[PDB]
């Protein structure tokens, strides 16, 4: 169909250009719809990562086209970043545009509560955006929301705040996670020394939370009593840990002391305690600790294995760690939980195993135990990962003698952990930190080295060990190809949500997580570097493939593991 | 992508249109005109590309007779030892761009674009072709608002696993927009998936795809489904109620809602939708005259811009009788203006240039003021720069008469007079050709008086709007 106007100037567009470019025509930004060229540029601008410094041209364009940008729910964040709050006329317009925008996604609404949005109408609005999220999503973000208190105006609490508190009084699951988060900040002595206004603020936050709960009904007061009971329980575990920690001797003597003390309800009141919601998981109601099963691990900090008696008479396992700062793991495991949720949002079930972590103090807390066998024991006892799987998930019809479904969970889970460990740059890649389950689930332990901190010379770029590759059947196996395909899928899916990850890390810049506190200004930036948003989709996949080749040929990785094994053998 | 054109001497690389893992699309110049080339890089030569090439040749033969269907005209297996290339005619605009390029499509143009999409699906089904990738990015629109569905990609995988969708980024998501116009039934449970690459498409599948494409047109460029909302649609976890509630036209909204239906048994045939909406979402004028008359211009026999103007001029009396009757009749005229305006920029003969002006003069009294100022006014000033002095004079005569008919000034043209009308003809008052200066002197008084009438109306409207 020959078209005569194929290569000719668009005369209708040129006409509107002459009238829209006229300085005599007063800015009618309400009816302005961007042309194709403006839309393509606008799409790039609305997609920028929060760390990218915006030029002046985007703010004037977005304002000029402010009535057009009102149809993008995700553009409210970019438009408001362009508005020059110093001009009251522009501010009145900026506040007027905000009220008409299509309500943005809650995932993006966390960005408006960061310290960067200081306008009280904007912050009361940001709370209005968070006000629409479901409690089930809020529980995934409460860790970040409480950190967001670092950016709020401390004076309104001493006198957005009402919104966060209002939801907790209705749902006990949120109240539990909120409560422990507020307690953790109220005990951080480092914050009291570095920012006494904030520490006193946190004292006010813990106090304010108590005041709001106090005004509730008897059932809410009962909720309060449970928190008071909760406080006594954690205090007992800390005292017990101190009594057990003071006992100089072999693991057996400490274990006997731990079990006897847990059993001695008359002195420790830990064998039989009042009904308390479990600190690690507020959805499970507990009656006490099982003394006979509490044991100390052979770690430098000797974690305690604790089995909690559930209301129904069941056993809920939890780990109490003393001597380690679990706040880093708490945030990270929250991030792992969030990464897992995003993949499932796209129906990409990577079979992630997000183990729960809860810091109960700046030095101790509860962590969920996931059934797994240490890789050091697996490698020492069975020789190869396939021998391990053949023993626990034998399937005559499955790949490599392992049930195809079990192998599928292993491949998906291995890929999921492999991608998340690349994204987070986990450094402490010792064989003690990888746990493998009989059902194929893979999870990481001991995140003592994160954000790229690696004491070893020439570390491999991605956590893919020769034993892990042999676990998938080798470079010639179908599962190894299925693993790689899932990695590309996950990389692209997470690349799409790099904005959410950078939004959450931005709220943690003022959170004294060891690897964040080392370079807080660069914390949000480090996550962006892992999203590699600068590469195209083709280059990113080419890069990921190159990454596997670069990681597989790193001969030096095997040498460092043997040296570490020799040092651990001498320490044991 | 441009590097692949170095081996094709009949195609000269022009611009890159997009790059994905599956297909890299670029525009090239050929002896026949502009062409879109999708280049598939052959990484594994053991792939049975001959089987796909034969399928594409079958598509060309099956779709050769469809007027609203554009199959791949050329498939090259070994165009280069590195890649196989597909060639098809280039269309001025894709539907994705057309929505944001001025003039903005009026209600009558929106109905016409929807009507042509349905006609393309109906024709493809009767011709034995199923699209399998019906999206707003594949429904092309020509300079005369003729819709051509292009990029028949029978090589794309038909079925995708629901549980492992990541494998769809190269098959379905080449453009990274996360827009999914695949029929819901084409996602299948991954326990089956771990010949769906080319499982025979049900007609109900294309109806689903057309509904998403038809929806994007009615949602101002707003996609109908995102991957999460669409997968949730198949699983019942998502429904694009917000976007569907965005279809302002109730008649167009009903048609769209039914076509993107998740259950194939509820999707009708393309011919049934045209019949169901005949006289409702699509006025009768589209079927009886617009489609048959307009089909002459989309035919293989090329009508030059000059010939098109003469053909329209010859039929002008019949067009007005068919569109206005003896007398909502203006609804059809918006579409009619598009045929003339698409030609004014390529007219070569003086006889045609005058004829084009005659058409504008006869149609001008029958168009809405918004259409007069937006679609007619810009072309007359273009003709005012024509090489024929008689044309420059007539352009001024035409512009003077057309503007005297403007009784209402659109909000976008309040300052059209001082910055576009008056400054646009100002160069005519000093033209080298005495006939032009004569036409200027003969009309300068009329142009000024017309602009003054406009200013008085704007002032009265502003006074009334201030008192509102
Ligand atoms: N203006 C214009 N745009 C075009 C033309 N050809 C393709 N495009 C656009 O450029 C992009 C090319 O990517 P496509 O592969 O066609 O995207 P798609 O239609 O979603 O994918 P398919 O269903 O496989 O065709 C799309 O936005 C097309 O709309 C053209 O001839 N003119």
């Amino acid at each position: 169909v020959p078209d005569p106007q194929m290569s000719m100037e668009n005369l209708v567009e040129s006409k509107h250009h002459k009238l829209a470019r006229s300085l005599r025509s007063g800015p009618s930004d309400h009816d302005l719809k961007p042309n194709a060229a403006t839309r393509d540029q606008l799409n790039i601008i609305v997609s920028y990562p929060p760390t990218k410094q915006l030029t002046y041209e985007e703010q004037d364009l977005v304002w000029k086209f402010r009535y057009y940008l009102t149809n993008q729910e995700k553009a409210l964040t970019k438009f408001l970043k362009c508005v020059n709050w110093d001009l009251p006329q522009e501010a009145k317009q900026a506040l007027e545009l905000l009220g008409k925008w299509k309500p943005m996604d809650v995932e993006d609404s966390l960005e408006l509560l960061s310290s960067h949005y200081t306008n009280p109408t904007v912050r009361r609005y940001a709370v209005a955006r968070l006000r629409q999220a479901d409690d089930e999503d809020l529980l995934m973000y409460l860790l970040q929301l409480v950190q967001a208190l670092k950016y709020e105006n401390f004076d309104d609490i001493k006198n957005l705040c009402t919104f966060l508190i209002s939801r907790a009084c209705k749902n006990s699951t949120l109240a539990n996670y909120l409560y422990w988060y507020v307690i953790v900040e109220c005990e951080d002595q480092d914050t009291q020394q570095r920012d006494p206004k904030t520490h006193e603020m946190y004292l006010n936050v813990m106090r304010r939370f108590s005041q709001a709960l106090l005004k509730g009904d008897k059932s809410v007061r009962v909720m309060r009593s449970l928190l008071a009971a909760q406080q006594t329980f954690v205090d007992r575990l800390v005292h017990l840990m101190k009594a057990v920690q003071r006992e100089s001797g072999n693991r057996k003597k400490k274990n006997e002391r731990l079990q006897a003390l847990l059993g001695d309800n008359e002195k420790m009141n830990l064998s039989d305690v009042e009904l308390i919601p479990l600190p690690l998981e507020p959805q499970v109601k507990i009656r006490g600790i099982i003394p006979e099963t509490a044991t100390l691990f052979k770690s430098a900090l000797m974690p305690a294995q604790l089995f909690f008696k559930t209301e129904d008479g069941g056993k809920y396992p939890v780990i109490f760690k003393h001597g380690d700062d679990l706040r880093q793991d708490q945030l990270i495991l929250q991030i792992i939980s969030l990464m897992d949720k995003l993949l499932r949002k796209e129906n990409l079930d990577l079979k992630l195993t997000p183990y729960k972590v809860l810091a109960t103090s700046t030095k101790h807390g509860f962590m969920q135990f996931i059934q797994s066998v240490p890789v050091a024991e697996v490698l020492d006892t069975e020789g190869s990962i396939q021998n391990f799987f053949r023993k626990y998930a034998p399937s005559e019809n499955g790949p490599n003698g392992i049930s195809a479904e079990v192998m599928d969970t292993y491949v998906k889970s291995c890929a999921g952990y492999c991608v998340i460990t690349y994204i987070l740059g986990v450094g402490d890649r010792h064989l003690d930190n990888l746990l493998l389950t009989k059902t194929g689930k893979l999870f990481h332990i001991d995140f003592g080295y994160i954000l790229g901190r690696d004491p070893k010379p020439l570390p491999p770029p991605m956590k893919l060990n020769k034993e892990m590759v042999e676990g998938m059947g080798g470079t010639q196996s179908e599962q190894y190809q299925e693993f790689r395909k899932q990695c590309y899928t996950a990389f692209l899916h997470l690349r799409r949500y790099s904005n959410l990850i950078l939004n959450l890390f931005s709220l943690m810049v003022d959170a004294n997580i060891p690897d964040i506190a080392l370079e807080p200004d660069k914390t949000v930036k480090k996550v962006q570097d892992k999203f590699r948003l600068d590469l195209s989709d083709e280059e990113a996949v080419h890069y990921m493939q190159s990454l596997i080749d670069e990681s597989v040929h790193a001969l030096f990785a095997a040498v460092v593991e043997q040296i570490h094994k020799f040092a651990q053998y001498w320490r044991k | 992508v441009e590097s692949y054109f170095s081996d094709i001497h009949d195609f000269e690389y022009d611009k890159s249109l997009g790059s994905t893992r599956f297909f890299k699309v670029a525009r090239a110049k050929h002896r026949e005109g502009l062409v879109v080339v999708k280049v598939f890089a052959i990484q594994d030569p053991t792939l049975p590309l001959t089987s796909y090439k034969q399928e594409l040749e079958e598509l060309k033969i099956r779709l050769n007779s469809a007027q609203n269907c554009l199959p791949f005209q050329k498939a090259s297996e070994k165009a280069s030892e590195k890649a196989a290339m597909l060639f098809r005619q280039y269309v001025r605009d894709n539907l994705y761009d057309r929505i944001s390029t001025r003039p903005f499509l009026n209600n009558i143009e929106k109905r016409w674009i929807a009507f042509q999409i349905l006609t393309a699906v109906d024709q493809a089904h009767k011709s034995g072709v199923r699209h399998g990738d019906i999206k707003t990015e594949n429904v092309m629109v020509t300079s005369w608002n003729w819709v051509l569905l292009t990029d028949f990609a029978s090589f794309k995988p038909t079925y995708l696993p629901e549980d492992n969708p990541a494998d769809f980024n190269y098959f379905f998501d080449t453009s990274r927009r996360r827009t999914c116009y695949i029929a819901p039934e084409r996602f299948v449970d991954g326990g089956m998936f771990a010949q769906r690459t080319r499982g025979e498409l049900k007609r109900a599948m294309d109806i689903f795809s057309a509904g998403c494409v038809i929806a994007e047109l009615f949602t101002e460029g707003v996609p109908l489904f995102d991957l999460s909302q669409l997968l949730a649609y198949r699983n019942g976890h998502f429904f694009p109620e917000q976007v569907l509630n965005k279809i302002e036209d109730h008649s167009i909204r009903e048609l769209v809602t039914q076509m993107i239906h998740r259950e194939p048994d509820k999707r009708l045939e393309a011919e049934d939708y045209l019949k169901q909406q005949r006289g409702n979402a699509f006025p009768e004028i589209f079927y009886t005259f617009l489609q048959p008359y307009m089909a002459q211009f989309a035919k293989e026999t090329f009508l030059s811009a000059d010939e098109r103007i003469l053909v329209i001029r010859k039929d002008l009396g019949n067009i007005i009788h068919n569109l206005c009757g003896h007398d909502p009749k203006e609804n059809g005229l918006v579409i009619l203006v598009s045929v003339i305006t698409s030609c004014l920029q390529t007219l070569k003969y003086c006889d045609s240039k005058l004829a084009a002006l005659e058409l504008i003069l006869h149609l001008a009294p029958r168009l809405s003021v918004e259409i007069l100022l937006d679609r007619i006014t810009p072309y007359l000033l273009h003709f005012s720069n024509d090489s024929v002095p008689r044309v420059r004079a007539e352009a001024l005569r035409t512009l003077t008469k057309v503007l005297a008919l403007v009784k209402e000034v659109p909000r976008n043209d309040i300052n059209i007079y001082p910055e576009y009308i008056l400054p646009g003809i100002a160069h005519l008052a000093q033209d080298d050709a005495t006939i032009v200066r004569l036409a200027y002197a003969e009309n300068i008084a009329l142009l000024a008086e017309t602009a003054l009438r406009f200013l008085e109306l704007v002032q009265l409207k502003n006074l009334n709007m201030e008192n509102d």
